[PDB]
């Protein structure tokens, strides 16, 4: 299957900071890559899907870019609500695979 | 007529008469029961992003069909040679089809041992789709055609079609077709079937190569009376701008004025058969030229007709710009390069742009005292007034005709995999075994009968095509290139059987040997 | 609007069999592919199985092949996951998700049910 | 003719020519042996009060019969659409029937394994009952008709009839019929059978809905010159009697004089598809409209043609006033409401009373200084001079014709389940396998032979009907309602097979879309 590698495993920043998360794919998965934000005790919530496109009802500070094997999740003007675990998932082929996850910390 | 009388004879040969050649092929076929006499809805079983381009919806039918749409169905290798060495062009004229010596067999399997017997009262149904009312599957380069070698017995392929789909779901606009809802002729073992067909007028396939190139049409001894801009500056320095003009002549043939330009291009990625020269990455799908339709991406294959490679470089081929045939016994998936035969379109370099090159350069700005002249590469170029081009060549293994889609408009409808485009191509010939139910219950039941006698049929097919020829008139003094066999000793004769009785075709054979002036 | 509810979660000894049911009230259930996703404690979530919108086809992750059966009832708008030969590794929170049309991501997720495989 | 020759071909299609449409259907059938070649007396096996209405006496025969009397036998869903969207009426004209490609199979079962072989010398017997001398079972909406989908193989239903009965006993007036006592044609495997039939003149089915209602025929701008009684009293008090008269006009359209009144009614009980609105009791049989004949009660089903429900209320349906079809795969007994398809007669509300309503009110007394005016509800109303009505609609799944009973009198003989009533309908077509005895003993025995070879037959049926059309002439400016498919994506195409090959009909389709002025 395809392996998804997410970097960095953990990150800490402050409100207003710019945060960037990188996801790498073992095989070409085209634009079918999703970013999910998850908070304890809740299901993962999709932020960005299909590489660049943003989910409706999600703040414009979340952005996504990349295609083929390399993708990046960008957060501008960080907020207290933003601190969570972030996953990159590939919906290109079965079995669908998720990234290890990036945890964000208050500073 | 009768059980003990034969309803047809075996006709295989070619008759070369003047400007006409008539080929006749006879084969033996076997027809199974497909889908247990059922129509069944089918769709792609995959999920995810990858499925998107591969999504489909359609139906498989109990019917089979006859496909003679490859050239090696109608021509022996010697006849194909006799054609391509002596003629500048050819095209089909008439078609005659026969189906005869029908045998229906029943199979009773008991305790792991199966018995086969004649069922003399069973029928086989056949009809042709003369009104082009069914979806037309014969122009998709499919398997299941009559075998090139006359002694082989072949299985008849199952008919199926696709209709409109959204992902794997259908839409209200999607069509369903029952083939039982056509009138068809029913045949017991004494009956036979035939029909004849008339090809609509098509241009002669151009089975020749140009002995001139589009850019070399001038008289090499004479100047033009046209001028071109030779110098924009007197030399090094400031404020050296000038306009100088020269005559275009034998010394510089690149700047001469020309009346005609090469044809359209859609660039292909270039792949080498020397693998160390290729990039160390997977780029087969990602680096491929494609077109999108309703959100789905289709590979551009083979695409517009373009020269496969530049002169002197034969190790390169377009990524999906050529027809690739398998050698005999080649597996289905991930075979090596020596297992396949990559054809090339090198003959058409005279009028057509190279598949892996840009078409040319255009100006991207206005040069000025403050701005240098800028150019850009034209990766794809559509039709321009003054373009001339050649179509793709046809091969002994390749297709003959395609059906032109029924649309408001088309341009140069010649099909891109090669051959003759037709609004009314040879019709589809559908065949199935009539179901024979097993013993029903003795009390009435309204459910349809799901229990049948296992049964299959076999018989003979003959197909006859008349071909019109266009003879070579040339005044060329020196001898031509011809297609020929090689005298060197080998363990096998090419285009023959081996010691196990397997017929193979050593290499793909194109049509273009004789030359014509451009 | 779109609601997915998971039921049947609970503790079972190893080798035990459990059945999970997903209820969907908010959409046309027969137009969508549905998946099962599990998240083990302290781990990233993981894809288990999906099934076709008519139920013709289905896919499973290799670890669970043969021991799980995904099933779909379109009239009742319910998704069922059948678990057999349960293991300690199998214990996780099971999530029922809907795969987005065209994009294929999980647009909607169920609350999920915790399922524990314990020796005790 | 012969064993190895086919005696007919497969004809399925429709030909739309001017005002005529010709449909042709071909199917494959299987005929078993029924009753072990015996006629057998049959009667109801039940006892008690409940048996009374269900009592019968009759005979089952070894014969089968062919039934094409449903519309989906002759029309595809697209042809039915093409009919009902474009035409104001239609009716059958000619009938042509063929029976061919006959195969007789023998079944030898030994030790639990059965062998099937051809028996080439066996016959099948067939005759049509042209003189209408047999009891006519084709007008009772029975199963066993040719399947709507042409690829299905169907079992032929067993023929049987009922005669006069007292409880389960017979009477001296009861008739017995041997079908062997008709002349019939015998067919071996090379023989075929055909006959043609001419429909007697029937009115066009009215495949249209009225765009006016019977009570709205007046000019909405003008008064009548007629008067009605507006007031019987001046006001509150004693001795206020008066006679006041007003003009009927646009303001009050209910009191206007009219030339024609709505048709007859026999009230049905009203049932809701929302079950909480229905009463918490069993009232299906007890609360049903019925008629009694010679002591036995028959449900009134479907009964006189009446509007299924009032405007705006579609959740209600007559208790036994509508035709109810099952969906594909629906069981026989106690299925839920989503398993069946309840048709409605909402189109005929313009001229017909609602099935679940009273016809109207009548005066029940003479009002006087001592007696107030009293009215009562008319639960059933027979024909009155000045009534107009519509017949019941016909459906793709529904019956085509019925036989009018042979009687001194009838009124508006149009059959109540829909379709065309005929004194000489299409005749019954009876078929059976000729019994082939097993080896008799070698010493003579006078008993009839009870030992036979197990045997069944199969073959092809084609039926062809010519239909006359009545084209829509309307001057309506705005567009019509049409029957159409829905564009929304689905897992299946409606009126197609599914992934297992099962053909289904999604919903019942009526004939009434186009409109006519009343």
């Amino acid at each position: 299957d395809i392996q998804m590698t997410q970097s960095p495993s953990s990150l800490s920043a402050s409100v207003g900071d710019r945060v960037t998360v990188t996801c790498r794919a073992s095989e070409f998965i085209s634009r079918y890559l999703n970013w999910y934000q998850q908070k304890p005790g809740k299901a993962p919530k999709v932020l960005i899907y299909a590489a660049s496109s943003l989910q409706s009802g999600v703040p414009s500070r979340f952005s996504g870019s990349g295609s083929g094997t390399d993708f990046t999740l960008t957060i501008s003007s960080l907020q207290p609500e933003d601190f969570a675990t972030y996953y990159c998932q590939q919906s290109y082929s079965t079995p669908y695979t998720f990234g290890q996850g990036t945890k964000l910390e208050i500073k | 007529d009768g059980v003990g009388s034969s309803s047809g004879n075996w006709h295989c040969d070619s008759q070369w008469l003047g400007d006409r050649v008539i080929t006749t092929s006879t084969r033996t076929w076997a027809l199974p029961t497909y889908n247990n006499h059922l129509y069944k809805q089918i769709s792609n079983s995959t999920s995810g992003g990858s499925s998107n381009d591969n999504a489909y919806f359609g139906y498989s039918t109990p019917w089979g069909y006859f496909d003679f749409n490859r050239f090696h169905c109608h021509f022996s290798p010697r006849d194909w040679q006799r054609l391509i060495n002596n003629n500048w062009g050819f095209r089909p004229k008439r078609l005659n089809f026969k189906l005869f010596n029908i045998q229906v067999k029943e199979v009773t399997d008991n305790n792991g041992v199966k018995t086969i017997a004649n069922n003399l009262t069973s029928t086989v149904q056949v009809f042709t789709d003369s009104d082009y009312q069914l979806p037309y599957v014969l122009g998709s380069a499919h398997e299941g055609c009559l075998p090139p070698f006359p002694a082989d017995v072949f299985m008849i392929p199952q008919y199926g079609y696709l209709t409109l789909n959204d992902g794997s779901q259908a839409v209200g606009r999607s069509s369903f077709y029952c083939l039982e809802y056509f009138p068809s002729q029913m045949l017991r073992t004494g009956n036979n079937f035939q029909f004849s067909y008339e090809f609509e007028n098509v241009p002669f396939h151009s089975s020749y190569a140009h002995s001139q190139s589009l850019d070399r049409l001038m008289n090499p001894l004479i100047d033009q009376y046209l001028y071109y801009l030779s110098k924009t500056i007197n030399g090094s320095g400031q404020n050296q701008q000038t306009l100088k003009f020269s005559v275009a002549g034998p010394s510089n043939m690149a700047v001469q004025g020309r009346n005609y330009i090469p044809g359209p291009s859609y660039r292909q990625q270039r792949v080498s058969t020397t693998v160390t020269q290729n990039n160390n990455s997977e780029f087969a799908w990602p680096g491929a030229s494609s077109w999108a339709l309703n959100g789905r991406n289709s590979l551009m294959n083979p695409g517009p007709a373009m020269a496969s490679h530049k002169e002197g470089e034969d190790r390169f081929f377009p990524l999906s710009g050529s027809l690739i045939f398998g050698k005999q016994g080649t597996g289905r998936d991930n075979v090596d390069a020596d297992k396949v035969m990559i054809t090339n379109e090198e003959e058409i370099k005279t009028t057509n742009p190279v598949a892996t090159e840009s078409y040319g350069q255009v100006a991207t700005n206005h040069q000025s005292a403050q701005a240098q002249a800028q150019t850009g590469w034209v990766q794809n170029q559509g039709i321009l007034p003054g373009m001339v081009w050649q179509d793709r060549d046809v091969y002994l293994q390749g297709p003959i005709w395609a059906k032109i889609p029924h649309t408001d408009g088309n341009f140069h409808p010649s099909p891109l995999m090669g051959g003759f485009g037709m609004k009314h191509p040879p019709p589809q010939i559908l065949i199935k075994n009539t179901p024979v139910p097993a013993d029903p219950p003795t009390a009435f039941n309204k459910d349809k009968l799901n229990s049948f006698i296992t049964q299959y049929s076999t018989g003979q097919v003959s197909v006859e095509i008349e071909w019109e020829l266009q003879k070579e008139n040339s005044k060329r003094w020196n001898p031509e290139i011809q297609y020929t066999s090689n005298y060197y000793k080998s363990n096998n004769v090419e285009f023959a059987v081996n010691t196990e009785g397997v017929y193979s075709e050593p290499r793909p054979i194109g049509t273009r040997y004789l030359t014509r002036n451009l | 609007e779109v609601q997915l509810v998971e039921s049947g979660g609970g503790l079972v000894q190893p080798g035990g069999s459990l059945r999970l049911s997903c209820a969907a009230s908010g959409f046309i259930f027969s137009n969508y592919w549905m998946s099962w996703v599990r998240q083990a404690p302290g781990k990233g979530p993981e894809w288990v199985a999906n099934i076709k919108q008519d139920g013709s086809a289905n896919h499973y992750v290799d670890s669970v092949k043969g021991r799980f059966t995904i099933s779909r009832d379109n009239a009742k708008n319910s998704l069922y996951l059948q678990m057999n030969s349960l293991r300690a590794e199998d214990t996780a929170v099971y999530y029922c998700a809907r795969e987005a049309y065209q994009d294929w991501n999980y647009d909607y997720w169920g609350q999920g049910t915790l399922v524990t495989v314990s020796s005790a």
